[PDB]
């Protein structure tokens, strides 16, 4: 129930620690991983990254699986943020599937 | 390696060792002995001296307060700490309410004959007082000039972190340190929960009972020696755990650790004290002593700290067999 | 690593000074240029300008080149903000290319 | 042009020149001389008088404190400043911790026999104390009535700006001024880094050593004169840099600057002092003096300030050849 403040380039995000601990594999779910981004003067985790993308990232913890790219965020930018927050290979391939993405004879099999 | 180290992230420089006034000052030992112990500790570089309003019903601070005034030491050279909680038999004289924090610290300063302590501590968590009320009171007594800093004792990491998150909420002063028990038979807290706070919010650890009230010294392997900590009145609880079946297996492991002490050219108490200082989160170790021989022996643990290699540490963690699962 | 607070008509933006110093030619990259907008009472740079456009401007520093107009910001309004923040002629023409934009005989050559 | 100028953006009005108590007060010169210098400086309009808790182990403030009380000057007319850091040989008696900032300033006020200094300074940056702790302590001693303002000395622009950004974070009092060395042979800091802060956050500069402890005066062109700053005990370090090969090229450039001093109808010290005041960031220059003749000569630099045109300034920047690359 411990509150966690996440600062995204000035945009404030708050949640319960149990919501981020629901996925202990990701960045914000691993306390040792997110340690490098903590601000002990404001009691928050600061990230100098894209702002419109984090609505769906923090909702991936609240919903517990749903990862829907926002309609105003480009496809490449949102996909590169999933790599940074380390949501997992299972949720990444589900995002592509949800978006729409599925010697003696080795040289003769190349020119044919 | 380094003697003086910062208490947590704060700029308060304390020695790696310190003299406590529990049981002894104003109680077990005479006041003439208490002066001799402080003079020896102060002349050996120790500046951190710890007390509480509950020890000898305040007679510990009276003793500690007289030694400081008798010796005429520069107040800027001493780091005096007191713990507030059990300040009387009345209902409003225990806890961490705004009333008792102020009244208790003002009473402790009166006995200590000091304008201010360097750090005022919460002796244990008080679930009957809101965290905001306790942080505001601790911040209050700091701004009034009664304390330079404030810390916690016996608090959990969740309770320590809350006092920080409440202090940041209301622009107050967060706690800088945490007193937790830490010896070779009590190591779960200072090695698992506290290290995360020393890096997240920078709360240092001022460990207490490095020899488990003398058990790790190995004097109870035969029986209960006279004039010991177990033979004293009101400490039957200690004599119970020493003579218990669980307490006998502790003494059995001391024989194996005794070999390491003689191998490293030191005593068994010096090994366990230096063994506590091997962490980065441990900002200081509060030593106990009932005579000049015990105190001067315990100070020798600074020399044992370099001899503690990963080979020796892992050998001790194998003899004890209580390394906490991280 | 020095933090910089940018106030856009009430919308708060935070970043690291090294992110804005990555492009020393622009407004926010030049300390002398952004000096006229500093608020010494709040320790922030205030701009009385459009708010939805600055998401992509500050991301142009974080991404280090990418300048994508937001889907809800008009084309003319966003393009006029790039002139104010002075992102450079190279990034401006890349934005148009990304959006979709490529005497004895002088008078006789006019009526023909 | 104008004599009194605001120390930074703040409303504190200080004279463009001031009298320091380093080396001299309570040390080099007698106390009878120190009274004569303050009386001359105070009767000449100077109100800024600077000291520190380290000069003569506090005997400088004792001297300065007695002159103020002996002369009976209105406290509202004086601008007294002290610097806190080296307040004793103990471990807890140096640095910028909450403990020593309060203890050190309270001790300085005791020696000065004053209720409060006008500005309390951090003599140098303390990397062993968190910035939040130092800003809170400096804000604390201001609200307690021990200081009107607080500033830094020997801090970098990054450290000064952090104290501002931390003060804005916790609604505290930011620093108003910065003491930095500035003479004709040390000009990289006051002309490059500090001017940005005077416009961004409005931190003024109180430069010190306008004559490089007397080197720019030109008295060391032959040897080490007796009764000089280089001949005194504990200042062998100055005699080393004066008689060094690098220190001899400095004296060689003084001959070319000596021509400019006689051309403008002034002395060489008056030129270098007025040369320091030619900036807008320089809010005041702290003068040194071991006798009435030196002090009354240094005050004459106010007349040389109008004579300093861009022709003369660029001519000096060509003789020195150390104009910092902006
Ligand atoms: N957070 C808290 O509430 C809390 C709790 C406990 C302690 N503390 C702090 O810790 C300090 C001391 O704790 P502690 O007494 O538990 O220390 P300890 O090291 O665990 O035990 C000290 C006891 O061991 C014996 N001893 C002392 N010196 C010795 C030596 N050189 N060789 C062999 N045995 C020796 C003495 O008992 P004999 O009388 O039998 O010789 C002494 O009372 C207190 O003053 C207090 O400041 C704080
Ligand atoms: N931020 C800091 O920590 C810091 C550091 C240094 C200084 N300061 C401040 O600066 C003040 C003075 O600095 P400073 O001594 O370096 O001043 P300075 O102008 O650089 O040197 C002054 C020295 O020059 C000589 N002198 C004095 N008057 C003279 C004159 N009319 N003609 C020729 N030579 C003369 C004197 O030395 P002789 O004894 O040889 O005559 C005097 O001690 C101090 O009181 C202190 O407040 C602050």
């Amino acid at each position: 129930s411990e509150r966690v403040v996440i600062n995204i380039s000035g945009l404030r995000f708050e949640t319960q620690l149990k919501t981020l601990a629901q996925f202990p594999e990701t960045l914000l779910g691993d306390p040792k991983k997110r340690m490098r981004y903590f601000d002990p003067l404001r009691n928050e985790y600061f990230f100098d990254r894209n702002r419109p993308s984090f609505d769906a990232i923090l909702y991936y913890y609240q919903s517990g699986g749903r990862l829907r790219r926002p309609v105003n965020v480009p496809l490449d930018i949102f996909s590169e943020e999933i790599r940074f927050y380390e949501l997992g290979e299972e949720a990444m391939e589900m995002f592509r599937e949800d978006e729409g993405y599925i010697e003696f004879q080795r040289q003769v099999w190349l020119l044919f | 390696l380094q003697f003086y180290r910062n208490l947590g992230k704060s700029g308060l420089r304390v020695s790696c060792l310190g003299l406590g006034t529990w049981v002894t000052f104003g109680g077990q030992i005479t006041d003439e002995m208490a002066e001799h112990l402080m003079t020896l500790a102060y002349d050996n570089g120790i500046n951190l001296f710890d007390t509480a309003e509950v020890y000898a019903a305040g007679k510990a601070e009276v003793v500690l307060g007289n030694i400081i005034k008798k010796k005429g030491w520069r107040r800027s050279s001493l780091v005096i700490t007191t713990k507030i909680f059990w300040g009387g038999k009345a209902e409003t004289e225990r806890g961490l309410s705004r009333k008792h924090i102020i009244e208790g610290l003002k009473a402790s300063l009166e006995r200590l004959q000091l304008e201010y302590v360097d750090v005022v501590f919460a002796n244990r968590p008080d679930p009957n007082t809101p965290m905001e009320e306790t942080v505001r009171a601790m911040t209050h007594v700091i701004n009034q000039g009664m304390a330079m800093y404030w810390g916690t004792s016996r608090w959990s990491s969740m309770e320590i972190m809350e006092a920080y998150s409440v202090a940041r909420q209301f622009n107050l002063i967060p706690p800088i340190c945490e007193q937790a028990e830490y010896h070779m038979f009590q190591r779960e807290k200072v090695e698992v929960q506290l290290p995360e706070l020393f890096h997240k919010i920078g709360v240092g650890a001022m460990t207490w009972s490095p020899l488990a009230c003398g058990i790790v010294s190995g004097k109870y392997d035969s029986g209960i020696p006279p004039y010991s900590r177990a033979s004293l009145k009101g400490y039957q609880w200690l004599k119970d755990k020493i003579l218990s079946e669980e307490g006998r297996r502790q003494q059995a492991k001391l024989k194996e650790l005794q070999a390491i002490a003689e191998r490293l050219g030191c005593t068994l108490p010096q090994l366990a004290i230096a063994w506590c200082l091997r962490n980065e989160g441990v900002s200081s170790v509060l030593l106990g002593a009932s005579n000049a021989e015990q105190l001067m022996e315990n100070i020798g643990a600074i020399q044992v700290l370099p001899k503690l290699s990963s080979s020796i540490v892992h050998e001790i963690d194998s003899i004890l067999g209580n390394k906490p699962y991280s």
